């Protein structure tokens, strides 16, 4: 025994045989099984290990080969989005490391400007 | 992505019972 479609929903098949879901209450359709929202991780962060988050699909096409479908953003891509996500997380920490280095470097300059201003205030003052 | 990249296919239009 499986789990029922939530109230108002129906399952159907597109011309190519791909299953889709019909929400009669809101008069829309979706490639995403409405029961997935109770099971699947919502973001790549919540995934373990190889799982795809909600609204992502593997697909294939003879022209392009294996690719990925994101029903969340209504885009398709070649690159594995799980790989891409791990890469994005490292790049962000790298970026934060780099702006910390630049912030430190610029404050060193400010500090040195301030000690130059102290010297000038000393000169002006010792002119009495 | 390639130049012949498969574009996003939206789900079929809503249709009553």
């Amino acid at each position: 025994f499986e789990l029922p479609l939530p109230e108002g929903w129906e399952e159907a098949r597109d011309f190519d045989g791909k299953v889709y879901y019909i929400d009669h209450r809101n008069r829309t359709t979706s490639w995403i099984d409405p029961r997935d929202r109770y099971t699947k991780p919502l973001t790549f962060a919540d995934c373990i290990s190889d799982e795809l988050p909600l609204g992502w699909e593997e697909a294939y096409d003879p022209q392009v080969g294996d690719y990925f479908i994101d029903h969340n953003t209504k885009t398709t891509q070649i690159e594995d989005p799980r790989v891409q996500w791990r890469r994005e997380q490292e790049h962000m920490l790298k970026d934060y490391l780099v702006v910390a280095q630049e912030a430190l470097s610029a404050q060193k300059e400010i500090y040195q400007v301030k000690q130059q201003r102290l010297e000038l205030a000393q000169q002006e003052y010792q002119q009495l | 992505r390639p130049k012949n990249m498969t574009p996003y296919r939206s789900p079929p239009p809503y249709v009553p019972p």
